[PDB]
């Protein structure tokens, strides 16, 4: 069996550099050579206790691209699993008697790991648990970076937006800090600055990082410009208006950008990336989203197929 | 405008906004609804200039600007020259002093400001700072850098 | 490749007489000789930004009757695709990196054509866009007419109901005006009369049409009696009561009807067609609805299978 | 005619130190010598576009204590007196033809300022406009302070909690800066610090202020400890957990308090002040709320009567 | 005892020309000579089964201007005083044992007529019953017309907008047809034409009326231009777009208006009258609304007092 | 002509949109972004005209308009004349002919049209009827009078 066969995928802190490389390697193969029957006869539960159309459709499409059948639910208005008030423990206990793997998104931090303790032989893949983890997004981000940059080591990486609350950037930062020589640029209004614990983690691992207030301060030397959505309720409307330009990108801001530079954004953009950026060779967010399919296939493949044929 | 021979001629009675930065002439025509009249206007865009290299020029016959209407051009064409003219002679000549109040043209960058959906015209208190002008909205009472208010 | 391979199906005005005949021909073949594996390994997105159970189940069933896998959503409470406020453009941009074809229903006119400009190589089939188009309904109506009447030319066609707002009748009218010698009867209260632009279109194409206030005025000579649902909010309750009999059909109204006459209704009926009509040989609305499957299969088949084996 | 006769009460910035005293001096008079028929025959509108039970009941009670009638609405509204689009301007143009004064609360900043531009000769009293002003909450606060301390000059004032978003702490600071020799202590985590613009106004006036991490640091010197509610609906649950536990007031913290020290809170207090504080002599938040009736009666009487013989 | 003493005010059809004048004559008196204690000691119910802010505030203010107390509810109701099934009959049998008069607004036609059959000796004032009547809106309209024109005879009246569904334009026409020599001009698209039954009533009384396509056609002859709101929630967005742009009033349209001409609108105006009209001397919709207080006070005083010495 | 009482000068090459109705020169400058060029432009508004009283006139220097581009002015300035001036010589008196399609500058009167808050360019199919031009939206597929589309 491969390293990830029958394992739970809860956090990016539980995955090693080899594990990631393994997922991307597999992703590449599946992207290149499709295995439409690989998980034929498997039934996967798509459990969205928290609605999320783009992640659920991405995941479910990955499921069908491998041949597996799907059962599930979205936005559980009330409980879900014989609606009422039963525990998440009981819900997973039951659903794990029906399926071969559970993919779940939940509004409470910890939900995916708790499910792990009740699922038995059934693996659970965390599609998002409150402001904690979102491993499949990081895997797709990592895949996109490595494919367009040729590597995950010695990269100049800029992260713009709500560095404070966005779980994706925390997650991506830690994953990249498992690789050697990456250089970080954190552009955010101080009210949404990258947490002190992410900076410590990088200090210890001896990683270079700097704070900037504008994209143009470092535009000329970044390989990946990773933008995030700044939650608008986080801020006061006037406050949000006064810092808004700090984290918005236009086509003209890309004048001195490196040819190799790609712009990623987990979506939705709309308030951060202007549409005139879409037509430039740097825009790579929709391509990035497409790569969630290969990363998600790789993951289900690895976890559910003992002997992976590639 | 520092040049002669192949340009737009002079008029008898009216106002002539000169030394308008290139690409600011049209903006002034829009923002202040200057073409919204029957009087005769003549405009020169991207005219060669001795001093500024290039600039815009606006001529409005039989129309005059108070010193305050002149100051409203301060945030756009501060180095402009507004010329008062009667019987072909430059009767008066003034330049934009930044005003203490700016109405109608700006919009409260505050998306929750009441001014937006409402039948009111915008209004900001103007006050200078080391590196910019601070714009305070009459309604929201929030203050913003002229760089935020002016920007898109 | 067939004429409709990889094409978008947005409006009935983009389809030619040959195109329609092609769909019905294919529909007939599929109805006769099922191809359960024809679209095996294809993943289709069933995107109902506007909920519609009967059209979505009909479409999705058509999808599975061909062997394709399905992903999708219904009644998008908020946005849909990482719920928030992104544009429909962005939503389609992303979903088109996941699927082979997008079937969508939207409350805004134009939605399906806009999606077309962002879907790339992915075809989109319009399942309904506000009060504009509904091509798959017309195709099923056309199929039902041709199968029970043996033809689409020289027919006596009656349209009853809300001729003003119903997109189905406008659409069906135009499709039938692509065929020679059809005769129309428009029975509607003047407050819901067939638009002046549909009458002009028919004047130009030199087509015979007349206005009637009662079904019995022409019952004796119609081949197809196409009933529509009169929206009740459109009218004042008392107003609706005073015109109600104009557009309701009972078994007794069929006394002098031609043997060949069939009654169609896109559903739901309930306020227009009495249940004593169901047991007569003229009732054909449930059969009509069944034909949406063959028409929808034909369509997906043609659009997604270059070389159609029949 | 008094200085406040027929004047609008929109912003603390528009009120002078003398205006402040006039209001407090009248409130003390009315508190001691009620005039239950003073506004007899006056009809006042209680317009809470934004629901606000405590404020509305407080205001409405003040209205009745002076003998006025009341009409109004509290809504949590669905465009109340708009119908998908009527402007606030038109709804005020209508209502100002009905009543003698308008008391209004609204979710958007500037709303009350806009109303004065359409109410003609009818005074507009602002009961809160988004994150901008809440002048009457500051008048009742100042009254409570003057009454328990005997002055608004030379006070030691600590403001604890969410200083960044609290509009009442911003107005109280501004109002107190109109008097002499006050000293402010601000106790807040960094994420909710008192804004720089407030600090700039104080610096610019020779008013000393300091930042401290706990109440124990200032307790012995404080005359008025003003607690504010944490806008928790803004922070991550974890984040609100760490900060909460710090800036919570327990009775034991008051061991070294001065005999005149009063604890104020615009309310609701829930997680900020432990119930064992309620029994101490310093607890004065309920008394402060009761004083909103005299502050508000004063305000109403001054605006509607040329001269009061109290 | 006056002719209206203890009488119900349900329908404009039940009110004579003399009844109309009595009401307008009392409204002019009360407007000039307020009687703030006239209804002192009377308790009136403000029952808005159908939410109605403008009307309710107008009515309630009138109540207080005469010194009466008020109890009631505005609901947007969930069977208010029913509990899944209590009849309107029983809720009126209860309430009529509490109060001196019932003012009610309801979504169903006839509701007020039904109430009078269960309120015993308590007068019922109809504040609107579905698409049937709204007698007090017509009284305030007529008062505004009489006051600005000095008569209700020999007027040139144009009614513009949605004449088909507007219950207020139907009542105003009926009321004006009780006087002599008035001429009506109806400006509406065909889909919203003034109903034939209204035209039949006028023909049948020797009252001339005409249909015109724009306001410019009648402007020079009009004394009262009555604008009505388009029940847009009834039409297709496209449809409402074409008609809207036509029957909108701009200030420039009033260039050739007569000096006495007044523009009326029951409100809300939103898309029908441009704000630049507001500053012209013809704009009289706010003044009309203010007159609802005198029309309604008159009505209340006449119904509750045997004889008024005003 | 009216070009030489007082000199608005005559240009060498480029175009000379002449015979623009009063209050339309500015619209053209806006709707079609004509001032977003570095070329020397000279505009005259409310200039006199013998056959209509007043008129507007735009002079974009050394910049020409295609057959279609000139037809794009027809909805705003139909009885207007464009001039393909070559070295001081008026060489080509074109004229706005109604196009089949009108892109980008119109807005779909239909509030429910998908086109409104989306990153697409408006597009209308043009056609004369009773002669009032019916405009048909590419997206909406609804048809309105040029007077409803143009109102806003
Ligand atoms: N009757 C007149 C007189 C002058 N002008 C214009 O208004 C400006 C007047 O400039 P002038 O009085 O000659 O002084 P300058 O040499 O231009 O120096 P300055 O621009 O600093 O005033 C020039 O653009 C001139 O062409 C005009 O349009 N009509
Ligand atoms: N080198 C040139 C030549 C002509 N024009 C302008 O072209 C327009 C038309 O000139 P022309 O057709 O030669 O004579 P008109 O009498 O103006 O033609 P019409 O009667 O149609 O107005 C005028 O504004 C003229 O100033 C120009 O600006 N530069
Ligand atoms: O593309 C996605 C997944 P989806 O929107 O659920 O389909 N992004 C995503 C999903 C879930 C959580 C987050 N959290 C973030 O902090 C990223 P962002 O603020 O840019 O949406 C981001
Ligand atoms: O059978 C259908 C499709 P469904 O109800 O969405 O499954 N009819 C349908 C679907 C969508 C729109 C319309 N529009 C019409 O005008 C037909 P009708 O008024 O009879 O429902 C009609
Ligand atoms: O929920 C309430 C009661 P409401 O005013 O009757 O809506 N809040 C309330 C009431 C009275 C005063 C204040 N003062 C504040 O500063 C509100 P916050 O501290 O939440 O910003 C806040
Ligand atoms: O939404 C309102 C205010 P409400 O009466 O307080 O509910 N409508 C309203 C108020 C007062 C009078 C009228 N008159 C009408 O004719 C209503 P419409 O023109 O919408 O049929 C309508
Ligand atoms: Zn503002
Ligand atoms: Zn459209």
């Amino acid at each position: 069996a491969n390293p990830l066969y029958q394992k739970h995928i809860i956090s990016i802190n539980d995955l090693s550099r080899d594990d990631l490389n393994l997922v991307l390697a597999t992703a590449a193969k599946l992207k290149a050579n499709p295995q439409p029957e690989l998980l034929k006869h498997k039934v996967i539960a798509s459990c969205f206790f928290e609605a999320s159309t783009r992640t659920r459709l991405s995941f479910e499409t990955s499921m069908h691209r491998l041949g597996a059948s799907v059962v599930g639910f979205s936005d559980s208005a009330n409980t879900s699993l014989g609606k009422k008030g039963e525990t998440l423990a009981d819900t997973i206990s039951v659903i794990s008697t029906y399926v071969d793997a559970i993919v779940m998104r939940h509004p409470q931090e910890g939900a995916a790991r708790l499910a792990t303790e009740f699922s038995g032989n059934v693996p659970v893949l965390n599609a998002g648990d409150g402001s904690n983890q979102h491993p499949t997004q990081t895997l797709l981000d990592l895949f996109t970076i490595q494919e367009t940059q040729g590597r995950l080591d010695n990269l100049h990486v800029a992260m713009v937006g709500d560095l404070k609350y966005g779980r994706t950037v925390h997650s991506l930062t830690q994953a990249l800090a498992k690789f050697d020589g990456n250089r970080f640029y954190f552009i955010a209004p101080d009210a949404l600055a990258m947490p002190q614990y992410i900076l410590d983690m990088l200090d210890e691992k001896g990683i270079a990082w700097s704070l900037h207030s504008s994209i143009e301060e470092v535009m000329a030397e970044v390989d990946i410009l990773y933008m995030t959505r700044v939650q608008k309720e986080r801020l006061d409307p006037s406050e949000y208006a006064n810092v808004k330009a700090q984290f918005v990108l236009r086509a003209s801001d890309l004048h001195n950008a490196k040819a190799n530079m790609k712009v990623l954004h987990p979506l939705p953009r709309v308030d951060e990336i202007a549409t005139d950026v879409d037509k430039t060779p740097h825009a790579w967010y929709f391509q990035q989203a497409g790569n969630g399919i290969f990363a998600r296939q790789a993951l289900l493949a690895l976890v559910l197929n003992r002997d992976l044929v590639l | 405008t520092h040049d002669n021979k192949l340009q737009v001629e002079a008029i008898k009675r009216g106002t002539v906004i000169d030394h308008i930065p290139a690409q600011i002439g049209f903006k002034l025509l829009s923002l202040f609804k200057l073409t919204e009249t029957d009087q005769r206007i003549t405009i020169g865009l991207n005219l060669p200039s001795g001093e500024m290299g290039r600039k815009d020029l606006i001529k409005i016959e039989n129309t005059f600007l108070s010193e305050d209407q002149v100051d409203q051009l301060a945030l756009y064409a501060p180095q402009a020259t507004v010329n008062r003219i009667d019987n072909y002679e430059v009767v008066g000549k003034s330049r934009p002093s930044l005003p203490e109040r700016i109405d109608n043209v700006l919009v409260c960058p505050n998306s929750n400001c009441i001014s937006h959906a409402e039948p009111v015209s915008s209004s900001f208190a103007v006050r200078k700072r080391a590196n910019d002008i601070a714009l305070k909205c009459k309604y929201c009472e929030k203050e913003f850098s002229h760089n935020v208010v002016l920007a898109n």
